RNA sequence: AUUGAAAGUUCUGUUUCGAAGAAAACCCGCCUCAGAUUCAUUAU
């Protein structure tokens, strides 16, 4: 269940990165040394995702069926496979961070891997 | 000997740099082991290397020596401290290389009568007859205080753009804020004294004549380090520094003050100084304390106000 | 005998070096076997050799002996502890080589009345009639505590550049941070006593006269080791050291305190000392404890505050 | 009990956000650096909820049974699962803020998570 | 599958080394004694690869067909044969490192072998 | 194929020895009792060879045609006849070492024989 | 139940003594997130 939480946080970070086209929040998350830095990124990335939801540029979908998130940014279309974190996942993840900030680095490494694979595939198709 | 412990508070700081990735300039970071109520933990914290402090101290010493008429080397006149390591430096300065071991002392004296920097900060020559001289000033890395369970330090990245009327210009800079602490040691009893063992060589009389001036210049050079004139990127990222606590000890025997990690590190070091003087059969032990945070000090301790008074007292 | 166990906390450290690869200076590392809840594992951890500690102790002993008027050897006057191993050292000092086995004792006495370092730290002469003398001070490698499942140690590399106005200057330095522990033993009942079996030889009266001063100097020399004056690269990489726990035992019978690997190693060693005194028919057993981390100690144990008090108590 | 107070707080902020269709109060709460900013948001969000109660657009309910709050806004229907804070929860939360303003960031992060999940589900339906 | 994961991690390290012209990350990886050092290198090398992807200096290709990665650095062209690691490969590799840090040394030795062979071939053709 | 792998590892050790003028890595390799010691030497020797490649003091060539490696050290010129190991040879050799550390002793004995013959010939010509 | 049958080559020993990979070194020199936007029209 800890790995599932970390994977859902990584999906949120990857969606926020692909939508904003900025690595800055993922960099801040993976370099965090305090619960303050982690919590600030968790807010700021969800605030970016909230704007994408309100613009209908971020939407949940299913793809062949697996749960996925479609992201439209600057005329590029990306699809992240998996769920976004729940409020309980954020709370349980913050408790994991209060024990060991290592889990922020693990989620950041996964998020960057998701984003890199999607960006590579999108450039190859173009 | 003169041994000191200093605490500084710096905000919005970037004086030391490391290799860059992409368009990001990174700040030096190091691992630290810290003790909490739950045990021991490992953290990554920004730090500042001591080589920058040594370079600033040597530059200030060069300036003071040039102002006071003391000799300064040709290459060291420009702020390039290669000293006398390679043969090109020897050729530029015009000093013959040592022939055998017995001549090494002579070579050392020839190096020692031309540049005060080689005398104070030491030097190395590698070859058939290697010559070594350890530095008379010792510094260390600048680490924030490891007090309590939370490290009072933070690091972040900042976004910057360059304007242009014809886009075809974006970079990031790392900025840190912390409460730094560092210690230093300087033995003035060996300044202007040859270190290589051997026989007497003509030219030591001039060194004996200039010993007092060299010691005075070396003591004066610490003002730059104690004031805050060190580090790079000062043109657009000038830091805000403020002294908080300073302890200086003058002894005739080896001694090391406690690191500035705990809130009570002045009373402990004063008691340790007294007991060390008692046990080691010393004859001189003086302490000076500058306090601006209202922490415990002790009794029978001289209290100063600024750093210039400390420098004057050390000189006198 | 005097047996001690000491725990230190060191951060941003590089005092011991090994062979270098390219432009990288490496820190000594050793394998350790550690027990976890899943069994036993093998790890690679930075360590510090005991030879540096021995060199620092011998240098401090040389300084103390020179200050107190005790004889010091010509080669040992300079900090080069070749002692009397080769024939060149004997020729420089001016001591005739032993002729047969029966003369060996005489040679030992001649070595023992000229240098206190040979008496305390032992020596070796190889030849037709070899002469051996085991050191009276025993040290070991400095290993971090193997407590729990995670080793509280870390090692990394740091980047450094040398400035030059005409590029044609880049190196890396290894830096470690850990919580070190080490133990030491010193038997003062055999200082200034010949070890080679034989008949009485003129000159033992002087040794008997100087025995008290030699023992006092040997006890005093431990202050440098207990304070933190050892290792190299102190000019630019001065470490931050802080004592955490110390146990010292004085006995008339052989004894070894528990290593500082577990959090509870003072109560155990005190109980073992009491039972060993009971079982081995001893007549003297004293313990001193310095604690700064708030761990369990026990009952009926003398508690000190600094190291100078311990040194004074040991001398008295 | 601290987590229960923070959760009930989140729920109040999420109800106020869904009813007002404005993130401004949650943004102010999560960026608060003083007890003044936190207390001002706690009043302003409760004043918005009070208007929704008086209009019968905010009502307590049970849903399959879990306690919930129904919110009607601009013809959208939302349901937040959980209780609203009591007067004692507000007083105890203000005491927690006087010790550490971190708890306002925690409540803000939870509130935005609740609101985002509800908005995503509402957009998907239909 | 463990050897395939190690081989894909070695390809990532070799691509990062050839693109950055710096052995520092491979040196750190092969000398790692903790999961912290390994994870830090896995982030930093992927961050270097991400910059090369965004600049179109790192691209996936096929070569006669085998999967490959083209790397352009300082006017030199290199081709690494094989796949880059997936997010699952990074996660499974980190689990292997949590059991035995030996696998970081194995991946580092393979990465340096790939880079050395490519650098030798490029110098010979020049 | 096992003998060819051992011979290519011996060529790598001989090149590293002739370039560094140090037997220490070959001594460590031939005295290895664990996979750790063997793998550490395989890295360190390749790191020495990498510096010689970057300095253009180690280069692949053909000599009358047989494949060879030219080594320039301290104004001495040496030529080792044969190929250097591939990444696959290192991996297959490490698998042979995991079965029997004897193969490290065999490669060390061959490497010292290559180096001794070359050093003897170079001293005779001088 | 055999060129088989019947038997200890077993006892006593340290590879021990000693020696710092040490000295010298800056990642520092230049850059702006910039220009444009009404919460007002109806309510004793």
């Amino acid at each position: 269940e800890k790995e599932n939480i970390i994977g859902r946080i990584a999906n949120l970070l990857a969606v926020g990165f692909l939508y904003s086209e900025s690595p800055t929040l993922v960099d801040r998350f993976a370099n965090a040394l305090s619960k303050e830095a982690v919590t600030k990124v968790l807010y700021d990335v969800q605030r970016i995702v909230q704007m994408g939801i309100d613009r209908s540029e971020i939407a949940t979908t299913t793809i062949t069926d697996y749960p996925a998130v479609n992201v439209n940014s600057s005329g590029a279309k990306y699809t992240v496979v998996g769920y976004l974190p729940t409020s309980q996942d954020i709370e349980d993840f913050l408790r994991m961070i209060e024990e060991d900030v290592y889990y922020a680095r693990k989620a950041g490494a996964l998020a960057m891997s998701i984003a890199n694979r999607i960006k590579l595939g999108s450039k190859q198709s173009k | 000997m003169i041994s000191g412990s200093v605490r500084f508070l710096v905000n919005l700081e970037s004086l030391n740099g490391v290799e860059s990735i992409g368009n990001l300039t990174k700040h030096r970071t190091a691992p630290v082991v810290l003790k909490t109520s739950t045990g021991y933990l490992v953290r990554y914290v920004p730090v500042i290397s001591g080589e920058a402090l040594a370079h600033a101290y040597q530059a200030s010493l060069v300036d003071i020596a040039k102002k006071e008429g003391l000799p300064v080397g040709s290459l060291s006149s420009q702020y390039e401290f290669i000293k006398f390591s390679t043969d090109e430096a020897l050729k530029i300065e015009g000093i013959k290389e040592p022939k055998d071991y017995n001549d090494a002392r002579r070579f050392e004296v020839e190096v020692m009568l031309k540049d005060v920097i080689a005398d104070v900060g030491g030097f190395m020559y590698a070859g058939g007859a290697p010559v070594r001289r350890t530095s008379r000033i010792k510094l260390g890395y600048m680490i924030p205080a490891l007090r309590g369970d939370e490290i009072p330090a933070q690091l972040e990245a900042q976004f910057h753009v360059r304007f242009s009327n014809k886009p075809v210009a974006i970079f990031n800079v790392e900025v840190s804020s912390a409460l730094y602490t560092f210690s230093f040691e300087l033995d003035e009893d060996l300044i202007a004294v040859p270190s290589t063992f051997g026989e007497k060589v003509k030219g030591e009389e001039e060194l004996e004549r200039q010993k007092a001036k060299r010691v005075k210049s070396a003591i004066k050079a610490l003002y730059s380090l104690l004031s805050g004139n060190f580090g790079g990127k000062r043109s657009r990222f000038l830091p805000s520094m403020k002294l908080m606590s300073l302890v200086v000890t003058k002894t005739d025997f080896p001694f090391m003050p406690e690191p500035a990690h705990d809130d009570d590190y002045i009373k402990t070091t004063i008691m340790r100084l007294g007991k060390a003087k008692g046990v080691l059969n010393g004859n001189l032990a003086k302490a000076y304390v500058i306090n601006n945070e209202g922490i415990e000090v002790g009794e029978g301790v001289t209290v100063l106000s600024t750093v210039e008074d400390l420098v004057v007292k050390l000189e006198e």
